[PDB]
RNA sequence: GUGAAGAGGGAAACAACCCAGACCGCCAGCUAAGGUCCCAAAGUCAUGGUUAAGUGGGAAACGAUGUGGGAAGGCCCAGAC
RNA sequence: GAUGUCGGCUCAUCACAUCCUGGGGCUGAAGUAGGUCCCAAGGGUAUGGCUGUUCGCCAUUUAAAGUGGUACGCGAGCUGG
RNA sequence: GCUGAAAGCAUCUAAGCACGAAACUUGCCCCGAGAUGAGUUCUCCCUGACCCUUUAAGGGUCCUGAAGGAACGUUGAAGAC
């Protein structure tokens, strides 16, 4: 599911 | 009573003395003087 | 041929008893640990408890050098978050004379298994009377 | 050590004895005794009570100075007995005996009452002093202290209980 | 000072002339009769052991029928114990009735609560619960967070859970004492105390004073 | 130089530090570093001192009739402090 | 060859360089009320308006509306502005 | 703060005493002998035959089945079970 930027 | 690790006599009836390992001035004519060791 | 060894089984066990009155505590301590190790038995033996049975009495009476008479404290934790306690020399004596020496002895005595069931032959009390006259101790000086 | 070296005198009408390290002053105001400490050395041998240090023991010679003033001062209190005069400063102070009991009015909304030791007489020539008599240096000298501490004397107006001798460096308040 | 047993009989109101109504709890005391007393030279402390009510003499085992017949008492609905200070005694098959709390301004009862079962956090520990709207998922009452990540990496002990709740020991201190009936064996405390009625309750001199 | 590519003993645990290079076996002995009151193998060892702070078992400028030792100086039984 | 962010919600726990309560020394401390320093961590330690905000400003309270650590605590507990 | 020397004085301290806070140990409430260091007190129950050799805290047959508990049933302001 989840992003990191 | 001022607590700062330097204490020394600032006038004539200034006294040093140590009562429980910590060195404190004791003056009879102006309790301003009074100083411990901290 | 192969080295002796001790049998729990054989061991020949005797009883000693100590006055504690006048005594340090530390040096008093390693005696005892060294008695309940049987360290001082010709048959000493690591993994087999040849110690011997060791009374302690008057354990309110023991010295201690320098100012750790009311500066020696004593820390446990009760397991509960903050529940970290103190007790000063003083206090244990007040409240619980008989553990000063126990717990010196038993940070001086193996861990585990063995090191435990060796404290059990410790037997120490407060006064200066003890109710095992029945097992006729030996009076044992330190 | 020049106090230890100054011998105590005993003179008549006094008993001393001496068993171990307690010793017992007896006299004409009573009776004391305390228990000396074992690096005090302390002999009998004449009318004069002499001292020295106990061999081993370093703070021996400072020690001994003790027993020499502490000894000085009991025998003192056996012949005489030592006297402390106290006076209340204020507006409504007063000071009443009932015996081994004293009572006391400094301004505060409850009664002021103070038992003595066994040891201590006091009596009151006026409401506005007291007087305290005694044997022991020690204990009459404790009182005072306790009866000065209900009201330490006030810097700006001098009121409260004091020593009758003591000097009390009253300030002036501020200004404006 | 020794207290008595008692019995819930329930709650009732009481009036005042004055126009005041005050809420009492009736509690029963039929008479207390001793057991057997405890002795320092023998037990290691002063104390009576005490009994109350009747229970039927087909379920009162030898074991306990002897006890009670030892102290020539008849068997009561359960066995207490009483510390006694250094200025009271008493003697076994004494009959101790509710007058002792005639000279009693307040008591100290104890007893077993209500029982709630298995209690969420939101009743048992006053929680508060989270949104009923704005998104929730399944998390409406439930308790949250229990910890604070890796550095501690676990929950320490004592913390606020779901569990039972009631159906324990609990004691309401300092009730004052309305009335004391001798003539029926009742006693009128005012506010509630702990225990559904006909439970057993022990009511001792306010030790708070 | 060591690790990397190096085991063993020591530094509580701790590739790189100290000691020292494991061909295999032994229930023999002597040693290195480091240690010898107990955990835990070996000194509750023999002398002469220091420390009272558990210093030793963390930290500076600076402060203090702490206490031990050493070399000088002023005043002083013409009476000093 | 994967340790999911800011803030909110819920639940917290510790430190003391202490905001309130407690005990004191000085004060250019008359009193009332303060200033400063020392000891003290047992308990307690706001609701709202605006903004996603933490923060901040403002309104009105309170004995006080403490400062920090805990993956700027807490998404296999919620939310997703 | 008391007395008081080292230091003729002074000095709350080195010997010896006194007071001193919501901190500390108790006091109040709850759990609690798995406290294996397994505690104490008060009651209750069981007072038979034999047999074998590996002859010992030995095994086995017959007789016996106590105190009490469990199970089942009617159920509880006790309870997920
Ligand atoms: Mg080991
Ligand atoms: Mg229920
Ligand atoms: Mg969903
Ligand atoms: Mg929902
Ligand atoms: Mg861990
Ligand atoms: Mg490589
Ligand atoms: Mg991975
Ligand atoms: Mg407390
Ligand atoms: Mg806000
Ligand atoms: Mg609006
Ligand atoms: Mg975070
Ligand atoms: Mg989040
Ligand atoms: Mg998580
Ligand atoms: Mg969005
Ligand atoms: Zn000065």
């Amino acid at each position: 599911m989840f992003k990191a930027f | 009573m001022k607590v700062r690790a330097s204490v020394k006599k600032l006038c004539r009836n200034c006294k040093i003395v140590k009562r429980d390992g910590v060195i404190r001035v004791i003056c009879s004519a102006e309790p301003k003087h009074k100083q411990r060791q901290g | 041929m192969k080295t002796f060894t001790a049998k729990p089984e054989t061991v020949k066990r005797d009883w000693y008893v100590v006055d504690a009155t006048g005594k340090t505590l530390g040096r008093l301590a390693t005696e005892l640990a060294r008695r309940l190790r049987g360290k001082h038995k010709a048959e000493y033996t690591p993994h087999v408890d040849t110690g011997d049975y060791i009374i302690v009495l008057n354990a309110d009476k023991v010295a201690v050098t320098g100012n750790k008479r009311t500066d020696k404290v004593y820390y446990h934790h009760t397991g509960h978050i903050g529940g970290i306690k103190q007790a000063t020399f003083e206090e244990m004596i007040a409240r619980r004379p008989e553990r000063v020496i126990e717990i010196a002895v038993k940070g001086m005595l193996p861990k585990g298994p063995l090191g435990r069931a060796m404290f059990r032959k410790l037997k120490v009390y407060a006064g200066n009377e003890h109710n095992h006259a029945a097992q006729q101790p030996q009076v044992l000086d330190i | 050590s020049r106090v230890a070296k100054a011998p105590v005198v005993v003179p008549a009408g006094v008993d001393v004895k001496i068993n171990g390290q307690v010793i017992t002053i007896k006299g004409k105001n009573g009776e004391l005794t305390r228990t000396l400490n074992d690096a005090v050395e302390v002999k009998h041998a004449d009318n004069t009570l002499t001292f020295g240090p106990r061999d081993g023991y370093a703070d021996g010679w400072a020690q001994a100075g003790t027993a020499r003033a502490l000894l000085n001062s009991m025998v003192i209190g056996v012949t005489e007995g030592f006297t402390k005069k106290l006076q209340l400063v204020g507006v409504g102070y007063r000071a009443a005996v009932k015996g081994n009991v004293i009572n006391l009015s400094l301004g505060f909304s409850h009664p002021v009452d103070h038992q003595l030791p066994a040891g201590i007489t006091a009596e009151c020539p006026t409401q506005t002093e007291i007087v305290l008599k005694g044997a022991d240096k020690q204990v009459i000298g404790q009182v005072a202290a306790d009866l000065r501490a209900y009201r330490r004397p006030e810097p700006y107006k001098g009121k409260g209980v004091r020593y009758a001798d003591e000097v009390v460096r009253t300030k002036e308040a501020k200004k404006k | 000072m020794i207290g008595l047993v008692g019995k819930k009989v329930g709650m009732t109101r009481i009036f005042t002339e004055d126009g005041v109504s005050i809420p009492v709890t009736v509690i029963e005391v039929e008479a207390n009769r001793v057991t057997q007393v405890k002795d320092l030279a023998n037990d290691g402390y002063r104390a009576i052991q005490v009994t109350t009510g009747a229970k039927k003499a087909n379920r009162v085992t030898k074991p306990e029928a002897g006890h009670f017949a030892k102290a020539g008492v008849e068997a009561g609905r359960g066995l207490w114990e009483f510390r006694l200070a250094e200025g009271e005694e008493f003697t076994v098959g004494q009959s101790i009735s509710v007058e002792l709390f005639a000279d009693v301004k307040k008591v100290d009862v104890t007893g077993t609560s209500k029982g709630k079962g298995f209690a969420g956090t939101v009743k048992r520990w006053n929680f508060r619960t989270q949104d009923a709207t704005h998104g929730n998922s399944l998390s409406h009452r439930v308790p949250g967070s229990i910890g604070q990540n890796q550095t501690p990496g676990k929950v320490f002990k004592g913390k606020k859970m779901a569990g039972q709740m009631g159906n324990e020991r609990v004691t309401v201190q300092s009730l004052d004492v309305v009335r004391v009936d001798a003539e029926r064996n009742l006693l009128l405390v005012k506010g509630a105390v702990p225990g559904a009625t006909g439970s057993d309750l022990i009511v001792k001199p306010a030790v708070k004073a």
